[PDB]
């Protein structure tokens, strides 16, 4: 409605109760798995029982994880074709040596057994078939002696983690591929150790004591030798002509030979971490490692990175972190754009990194731009700060040599009054440093916005006002404390401002108390007059300049920092624009900035802007806020001197006509101020998103009188935060950060006391974050009290986490243990407790640091140990007790042992172990020192309410030490199974895995959490039995790791186009793209990963765009291109165009998708109405179609393996139907056809010229049937011709060859007005294949006698609902226990009986169709004995179970009109049914292929959904209770 | 069943969509005069319609009484007399509406309540108590005493039925408690009694929130917020 | 039983403090029937009282009309019948109030306005155009044609007097412009004319904002931003 105004209305422009408010609501089996069952003995199966003959063809068995001992000799000789003998963790003692006697065995896995000290091989067996002799993790003392003379074709001998001490045999074996001596106690290797193995490629010796390589053969490809004791790499590695990678971490080396000493052209990965390297020689020949991709130099004594590192363009993952003395990156690596990861841990550079981006790729761009042209930068921040009034404006106006000073009496400073002033030094140095002066607001009213503008790179000033000497300086301590809190390493120059007025002894107090006690590095002080120019002013100027130039944070000399000239140019253009921006609204939109950079010749892109703007923000030209919570990234604030001046307006003036709200609380009101300079409210709400202002500033400074329901000193617990002075930006920001703290409903009673909240829900739970001052203690305390109840513990945990997070985020100066002096850390977080339960008369302090040091026990006691108080009742933050009580550690029953590495099996050298908990096997995850207690609890508090069946669920967690307990993935991560267990994939479990991960994605998205990192390495499996309730599981640890510390960039191989580029923010569409990538890979069964492991840069740059190749063409696999359409939908470059997770899960939820193999779009504008499949040539079956687009006949040959459609005109009149007749003799399959002219045409299969038409039949042929009658005691077949008169031209199988075949029994059944249009065959063979055909409207049948057996009429029906639905020509007939008949344009199907000949049923398609949304029967097709399919005239398929329940499912939205309906069998995937539908937008006969196996699946999967929904709704009661 | 009830109720519905509260008031009045027990939807529609028409007048009475008290100190006979006439006119409109709703309740709605129909009788006693205190807001003298006596009696009967027969967490029972408490505080001027019944209703509801259906969860809590809000406001001195 | 002018206007003041607009409308009926020229305050009271009483019924009317349009698709005879009857009842109520208003302006206010009382005659022509618009909002056919012609004639007269003697920043003239443009956009279905008139008034008031007193300044703005919102809404759905 348009805005209409009454100008009279224009001129015209206590709660006290709360009563009822009208709420008014509204073929022997092969793989047998016997791992999970505890089998102490397998001797039962060794006998001659009924299953002793079936075991001969096993080829696959898993007897691991049980307690077998001394595998029987009878069983190993029972079967002689086994090739995948896998069993570990069985309690054998020594190798049987009789398990190698069978004929052909490989993959012999024994990976955990307690094999004896010696495993000597009996030389009486000569089996070479062994291919994996896995001797992982045994108590071995010597390598098996008879390997050379027994197993010759051995490839993978893995014996890692053993105790083989003595030097081993020369190992005269010739067929090795991969060697592993990891975790062995080896002294050295003999010079003939590897001289007889010219084929090794992956020798790996880890955690040993080795010295040198004994003549490594040139065949080497991969060498892993980390965790050793060296002094230099011996030359035997330095001459391998085919070495590809070398892991040399955890070593003690000194020198890396340069490129001219490796003699290799295929070095890719170079791991040299944890060592002591001083030089990184690259000068001699920089291009000689042109293909090195990985280079890790972490925890080494690197001096500087040589400039020649700009030449190895293939470097992808560089690591120079933990150096602590690098201090510089050469500008030459900016050419090396292939980096996606570059850790910057524990080292300081010439620039500040990790602001919001710095994801290791903007760093490369920054360095490249600096390489383009590097110029010095001279911009410091001089943040003058005072208190309530001092020489700030009078001192700044004379420090600037401003001669005018037009305002004779300058009023009080509001905002910060940002000003910039150049200083050209008239000395040898031409450096003309320009620095901005921010005269902050003296008055305490504005004190809640200043901390935003205290950056670590500044040169603060403070001003005494000496007139109140020795007393006002005491009031200045909060300012210097805030300076220390915000910028620890920022020099401060205190200055006096009053010498004409009077007390100069303030120097003594400043040097005695204010100098160096928990205060910033006060570097110099002055006593300037600050009224007229004098030698004191000149000295202050010289001091301020000399201190600015010698800043040197981390010894870097900020006053002369080096940046690309593009930075200088953009600073210049924004400075020029500053004088050309509207005064009423100086904000610049993103489009304006892009237009500005387009107008000039700048060299940045849309991706160099985010880092440019942030650096320039750090140097005080424009303030921009990239935080997604503050939806104001579009706005850019040039000339901040306006934005600060406007943000401080509200804190000064507030006017209310009536006190509708208490002081400090303001209703949402808009003030126009400037009019039409566009007016935009996002800054009006920015005024609150800054947390400035509900104005906590000037909000009831006095605390209201408040009484707790329970104060008996036992049911309550207190914590204290003794700190010298509350920072300005603390209490308002703490109050707003608390916001709402939810005890895991109705909003609490919220009180807003200037320093205090006291929000409560009941006498059971409350939270008083107060502020009290104790007598005889100048310091300030933050007293926080909560009840001892469980809700109280949760509340305390959340608030302590919040306050600690605020202090860690905004005030790093406080929470920083000062090693110099003593660890005061300015934050003595106390904990109060009382031994006497009630009326203790005293609360005893105990520092939280020493209490958390008391983590070795759970119970804290004093020197008198008879009376004790639990820790969890005194500080439920140290004990992880604040979370739901079902996730306690309960360490008593945790059968765990960290020391063994055979329990480390989960993950290669990972931190996730295996242990026993509550009686079942679980996978425990050991936490390292990286994760702090706050971080760990932040992760687990959000992980404690995910709870989804296809997601790993936390089971236990605790202290002493810090671990996490989750469910054990018995089958492990999906990547291994898709890379070496592809035979387990059988075209169906891919679907279930996709379903489970899609369900997880949908549930997470419904929780407004996206995975952002979804790789086959993150799909944890639990079983390979497809018909299982819980199969696939995605790790929820990734989202916890992302949200805890902000691999957010994702794996380069599996990454969305919008994420790797990084220009646009991320969304659920990235997760959809990764899910589509998982679909592509699971269809390729790890085909793309193999190709990508040898070519990673191309592996990423090919999938970055939507140009992934056809899976069927590139990789040998089942096409199944339906899910390829889903992928292409999820592969789309446009994010919003990709379907959401809910839609893809639902379309996956349909049981028809796994079954629908594919869809064929036959070329433009063609009509076909007939089809016949080929079953005899089951190796490859092609589809033969007809033609309807032409009035004449034209055969339409169409293949399926090539999808090659061909057209061949063969009849002068349109062909209506086809048939296939096959002859066992002569090995051929003739193809017969019938047309409207009655020309029965016969054509050979492979010959397109041997065509001989049969007798010209008088009328239009409507049907052709090939039957099975063996009545002559031999394999025999006939032929049946359905025509427009009911005349049956029945022929023989072998008579079709001769021209004009003579019919055997010409049976004219119908009349001219009663034609024949359908035939069908009996569902069983015990009735001699009685054949039932439909002529006109009545149904009739014969046998081998070929006489009319029945004459059932359908028009004479006693249940007349409509006439023409029964008074019409027949269309389809099926022979089963009952008869289903469909008429022309008959949306109702009739159920007849064979014996009684009565209408037992009348099923109406519309009777089900109208319940889900034209619509009529178009075609019919019945299964063997389970289901019936009705082909609706539209694009809906209904599944009809003829047994008990009519409707099974309606499958719509796939096409628009279903024209054909018949089954087939194709390429070892027999029994697949075929449809050809239309999708009108021009007729496109969309030929679509659907396997028929699903009648069990269509109900089994929904049984897997109904059981899915119940536990998707059952164990959500954990979240409730 | 001689006059079309469905037409009347649909008219009331299109009125509540059209904020024509007088028309729904008349239609609800008629359908209740039809002498057959009202459904929950019709009952609550009657409640909201009459509550709205009485509440606009209550607000008018409050503002005019406030201006009367603020202007009586100025000693202007014309101003005082005019405001007094206007406030008595507001009061007489309130009295017309209130006698109408009271006759509608006692003559029709309570009379046809069966012995086992706890919810209806509780609701109608709640309504009569609410309207009786509405009069007490404008009644003075012996009339004031008579109305508050009737309100206390009706409230006592409603509270006794609800507490004897149904659970605390039922929305009607807690609304009954809210109205009882506000009657004790604002009309009786007995803050301690109001706080006592309010806290009793509060903790009685809390004692059984664990097994409350999610459908009734918001129905209970959206008004439990009101109980706790007035409890906080009352104990603030 | 108070009859004289002062008691009437003070009763109107009490009513506007009491949110009871019918009594206010009666009080202004009597005040105008005293046949004395109305000062700015009494004129404002009459305007707001009758604007509220017409707006309540107008809200009821568009709500009921939307309900009728939605229910017409379903096609139930009884519900459409009662909906039409109630809509007719509201229409008759609107017709009664608007006829009373227009009779009052025709017979009392425009008649006793001198040739030099330009602001008063413009203000009266302004509401008369507004109330003929309100009539047209429920009128269809020949009655609609008559009322739109009447409102157009009144609006053209008011606009001409406004141009000839008011300065463009006068709030009365701006409100006249807004209601004229609303008439053009909603009744005349000629958004180009309304946009042109609104932009002309906008630019003219830009021409004079340099020398506006703050008291008149905010009065100009608090109509101007609404005018600009109307322009932006009308210019955000052009030919696309
Ligand atoms: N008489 C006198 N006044 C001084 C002297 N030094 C500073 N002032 C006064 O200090 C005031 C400075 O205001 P200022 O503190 O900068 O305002 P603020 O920035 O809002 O805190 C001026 O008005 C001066 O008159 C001095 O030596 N003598």
């Amino acid at each position: 409605k348009s805005n209409s105004i009454s100008v009279g209305e224009f001129y015209r422009d206590q709660r006290h109760s709360n009563s009822l408010g009208p709420i008014f609501d509204h073929e022997y089996i092969t793989s047998l798995d016997l791992s999970a069952n505890e089998l102490r003995d397998i001797d039962a199966l060794s006998q001659k029982c009924c299953i002793s003959v079936h075991l001969e063809h096993l080829e696959k068995l898993e007897l691991h994880q049980n307690a077998l001992t001394s595998f029987p000799q009878q069983l190993c000789e029972t079967l002689k074709s086994l090739t995948h003998l896998d069993l570990h963790s069985n309690k054998f003692t020594s190798f049987p040596s009789y398990l190698l006697k069978m004929s052909c065995i490989a993959n012999l896995d024994v990976s955990r057994n307690d094999i004896g000290p010696s495993v000597v091989l009996d030389p009486t067996v000569k089996c070479p078939t062994l291919k994996q002799f896995n001797l992982s993790y045994n108590q071995l003392s010597f390598v098996p002696e008879n390997l050379t003379d027994v197993v010759e074709k051995l490839e993978q001998l893995i014996l890692e983690g053993n105790k083989i001490s003595g030097i081993c045999s020369p190992l005269r074996l010739k067929e090795l591929k991969i060697l592993n001596l990891s975790k062995n106690h080896i002294s050295s290797l003999s010079e003939n150790f590897l001289e007889a193995c010219p084929k090794v490629e992956s020798f790996s010796a880890r955690m040993n004591f080795l010295a040198a390589m004994p003549f490594l053969p040139p065949s080497m490809t991969i060498l892993k030798l980390s965790q050793n004791k060296f002094s230099c790499i011996p030359e035997a590695i330095l001459n391998l002509p085919h070495l590809r990678s070398l892991d040399m971490s955890s070593n003690d080396i000194q020198y890396l030979p340069g490129p001219a000493h490796w003699k290799s052209l295929n070095l890719r990965e170079l791991l040299f971490s944890h060592n002591q390297i001083s030089i990184l020689d690259l000068s001699e020949k920089a291009y000689l490692w042109s293909r090195v991709e990985k280079l890790h130099l972490s925890h080494n004594k690197l001096k500087e990175i040589p400039p020649e590192i700009g030449c190895l363009e293939n470097l992808t993952s560089l690591d120079v972190s933990y150096n602590l003395e690098l201090r510089s990156f050469p500008n030459e690596m900016g050419k090396l754009s292939k980096i996606w990861d570059l850790p910057l841990d524990e080292l300081h550079l010439n620039f500040d990194f990790k602001h919001i981006g710095c994801k290791a790729k903007d760093i490369i761009r920054f360095l490249q731009q600096r390489l383009k042209k590097a110029v010095p930068y001279n911009r410091m921040k001089l943040m003058i700060v005072g208190n309530t009034g001092s020489g700030k404006t009078t001192l700044l106006q004379q420090l600037m040599k401003t001669k005018k000073s037009d305002l004779g009496m300058q009023s009080a400073t509001v905002g910060i009054d940002v000003k910039d002033w150049p200083i050209q030094i008239r000395d040898k140095r031409k450096r003309d440093l320009v620095l901005n002066v921010w005269d902050f607001a003296g008055r305490e009213e504005f004190y809640s916005t200043h901390p935003h503008f205290m950056t670590q790179r500044a040169l603060y000033l403070a001003v005494y006002d000496l007139s109140k000497g020795q007393a006002e300086v005491d009031a200045m301590k909060p300012w210097l404390f805030n300076i220390k809190a915000r910028a620890s390493s920022s020099p401060v120059i205190l200055v006096g401002t009053h010498l004409d007025v009077s007390k100069a002894c303030m120097s003594k107090i400043t040097k005695e108390l204010l100098n160096k006690r928990g205060f910033p590095a006060i570097r110099d002080y002055h006593f300037v007059n600050a009224t007229e120019e004098s030698d004191a002013l000149a000295k202050l100027r010289k001091t301020i300049i000399n201190e600015s130039l010698n800043f040197k944070i981390r010894d870097q000399l900020v006053v002369g920092q080096l940046i690309p000239d593009c930075y200088v140019e953009l600073e210049k253009i924004i400075l020029s624009e500053r004088k050309n921006v509207p005064i009423e609204f100086p904000v610049i939109d993103r489009k304006r900035l892009l237009q500005l950079v387009r107008e000039n010749q700048l060299q940045l892109d849309e991706n160099e802007l985010p880092h440019a703007v942030h650096f320039l923000n750090e140097s005080g030209v424009l303030l921009h806020f990239q935080d997604p919570a503050l939806q104001l990234s579009d706005l850019y604030f040039v000339e901040p001197k306006w934005l600060c001046k406007i943000m401080a307006q509200i804190l000064t003036v507030k006017v209310e006509g009536c006190p509708k709200h208490p002081k400090g609380i303001i209703s949402r009101r808009d003030v126009e101020k400037f009019l039409s300079k566009n007016y935009m409210s996002q800054y009006f709400k920015l005024l609150e998103k800054f947390q400035i202002a509900l104005v906590p500033s000037s909000l009831s400074d006095h605390r209201p009188v408040i009484e707790l329901p329970h104060c008996e000193n036992s049911e309550i617990i207190i914590r204290l935060y003794e700190m010298p002075y509350f920072p300005m930006g603390f209490w308002s920001r703490l109050i707003n950060r608390l916001l709402e703290i939810s005890p895991y409903a109705l909003r609490p009673n919220r009180m807003y006391w200037r320093q205090g909240i006291y929000l409560n829900w009941s006498p059971e739970a409350y939270c008083l974050v107060g502020s009290e001052v104790l007598d005889n203690h100048p310091e300030s305390f933050l007293k926080i009290t909560v009840p001892s109840c469980r809700k109280g513990c949760i509340l305390l945990g959340q608030v302590v986490d919040h306050i600690d997070s605020l202090m860690e985020e905004w005030f790093p100066g406080l929470l920083e243990i000062d090693i110099c002096g003593e660890g005061e850390t300015l934050l003595k977080k106390w904990a109060l407790y009382s031994f006497n339960d009630g009326e203790e008369h005293q609360k005893i302090l105990l520092d939280d640091l020493m209490k958390k040091a008391e983590e070795g026990d759970l119970l804290v006691n004093p020197d008198q140990p008879r009376l004790t108080i639990p820790i969890s009742q005194i500080a439920p933050d140290l004990i992880l007790a604040d979370l739901p009580r079902n996730i306690m550690l309960n360490n008593d029953e945790l059968e765990f042992e960290q020391a063994p590495e055979f329990l480390l099996g989960d993950g290669s050298f990972g931190s996730v172990y295996r242990a026993a908990y509550e009686g079942e096997e679980v996978a425990v995850k050991i936490f390292n020192k990286h994760t702090s207690l706050r971080l760990l609890r932040q992760e687990l508090v959000v992980l404690c309410h995910l709870h989804h069946p296809s997601l790993i669920s936390l089971l236990a967690a605790g202290i002493r030490p810090r671990m996490l307990v989750m469910e054990l993935a018995s089958k492990g991560s999906l990547d291994r199974l898709l890379q070496q267990d592809k035979a387990s994939l059988t075209r169906t479990l891919q679907h279930r895995i996709a379903l489970h991960v899609a369900d997880g994605l949908r549930y997470l998205h419904s929780a407004m959490i996206i995975y952002r990192d979804l790789k086959p390495h993150n799909v944890l499996l639990f079983t390979l039995y497809p018909n299982a309730a819980i199969i696939a599981k995605i790790a929820d640890y990734g989202i916890a790791q992302y949200c805890c510390r902000m691999t957010s960039e994702g794996t380069p191989g599996f990454r969305a186009p919008e994420v790797a580029r990084g220009n646009v923010i991320y969304n659920q569409q990235a997760d959809v793209y990764s899910f589509g990538l998982l679909l592509y890979d699971i269809l390729t069964t790890g085909g793309r990963i193999v190709e990508g492991l040898k070519f990673p840069n191309e592996f990423d740059e090919l999938e970055i765009q939507g140009k992934l190749p056809d899976p069927v063409k590139e990789y040998g696999c089942a096409p199944w291109p339906m899910v390829e359409k889903l992928i292409k939908q999820c592969l789309k470059e446009n994010p919003q165009e990709r379907p959401t997770s809910a839609q893809v899960f639902d379309i996956l939820n349909s049981a028809e998708l796994v079954c629908l193999t594919r869809r064929i779009l036959l070329p433009k504008n063609v009509i076909v109405e007939c089809m016949v499949a080929t079953h005899h040539n089951s190796r490859n079956a092609s589809i033969w179609l007809g033609c309807g687009h032409t009035d004449r006949g034209q055969l339409s040959f169409l293949d399926l393996n090539t999808e090659g459609y061909t057209s061949e005109e063969v009849a002068d009149s349109r062909i209506l139907c086809l048939a296939l007749v096959h002859l066992p003799v002569e090995k051929e399959s003739w193809i017969v056809s019938g047309t409207q002219s009655g020309t029965l045409l016969v054509i050979n299969t492979e010959d397109g010229k041997k065509r001989h038409t049969l007798e010209k039949m008088t009328d239009s042929v409507t049907c052709l049937y090939c039957n099975s009658f063996s009545k002559q005691s031999k394999q025999k077949n006939f032929l049946l011709v359905g025509t427009a008169d009911g005349k049956l031209a029945i022929f023989e199988d072998k008579t079709v060859k001769l021209k004009g075949a003579a019919p055997l029994k010409i049976l004219n059944i119908g009349n001219v007005s009663t034609p024949l249009m359908c035939l069908s065959e009996s569902t069983n063979s015990t009735e001699r294949n009685v054949m039932w055909g439909g002529c006109g409207t009545k149904i009739f049948s014969f046998s081998n006698d070929f006489t009319i057996q029945k004459l059932i009429e359908t028009r004479t029906s006693q249940l007349f609902s409509y006439a023409a639905f029964s008074d019409s020509n027949i269309i389809t007939v099926v022979v089963d226990t009952a008869l289903y008949i469909a008429k022309q344009n008959s949306p109702v199907v009739e159920v007849w009986d064979k014996k009684t000949e009565k209408l037992c049923g009348l099923i109406d398609c519309v009777h089900f169709l109208r319940e889900v949304m034209s619509g009529r029967v178009k075609t019919l097709c019945l299964q063997k004995n389970t289901a019936l399919w009705i082909g609706t005239g539209g694009g809906h398929i209904l599944l009809l179970d003829l047994s008990t329940r009519r409707l099974i499912r309606v499958i719509y939205n796939f096409c628009n009109s279903v024209r054909v309906m018949m089954t087939a069998q194709l390429g070892s995937l027999k029994n697949v049914m075929l449809v050809l539908g239309y999708n009108r937008k021009e007729i496109q006969s969309c030929l679509t292929v659907w396997d028929i196996n699903l009648p069990h699946e269509v109900q089994n999967l929904e049984k897997h959904i109904e059981v899915r929904k119940e536990l998707a709704e059952k164990m959500r009661r954990t979240s409730v209770e | 069943g001689m006059v079309d009830r469905e037409q009347l109720v649909q008219k009331a519905r299109l009125a509540e969509q059209a904020e024509r509260y007088d028309d729904m008031a008349a239609a609800m009045k008629n359908v209740t005069e039809l002498n057959e027990p009202l459904s929950n939807e019709e009952r609550n529609l009657l409640s909201v319609a009459y509550k709205n028409v009485v509440g606009a007048r209550r607000s008018s009475w409050r503002v005019i009484s406030s201006i009367e008290q603020k202007t009586s100190a100025d000693g202007n006979e014309k101003k005082i007399e005019m405001v007094r006439a206007y406030r008595e006119k507001i009061e007489k409109e309130l009295e017309a509406v209130c006698q109408d709703v009271l006759s509608l309740l006692d003559n029709y709605l309570i009379k046809n309540c069966s012995e086992t129909q706890y919810e209806s009788k509780v609701f109608y006693l709640k309504m009569k108590g609410d309207y009786y205190r509405y009069l007490a807001e404008v009644a003075t003298g012996e009339k004031r005493a008579t109305v508050v006596e009737s309100s206390e009696k009706a409230y006592s009967e409603a509270h006794e039925i609800s507490k004897e027969h149904m659970q605390p967490t039922h929305p009607i029972r807690l609304g009954l408690a809210l109205n009882y408490s506000v009657f004790y505080y604002e009309i009786q001027n007995a803050p301690e009694q109001a706080c006592h019944l309010a806290k009793t209703a509060f903790d009685d509801a809390i004692a059984e929130l664990d097994t409350l259906n999610e459908d009734s969860y918001k129905d209970s809590t959206l008004i439990m917020q009101l109980l706790r809000d007035n409890l906080t406001l009352w104990t603030s001195d």
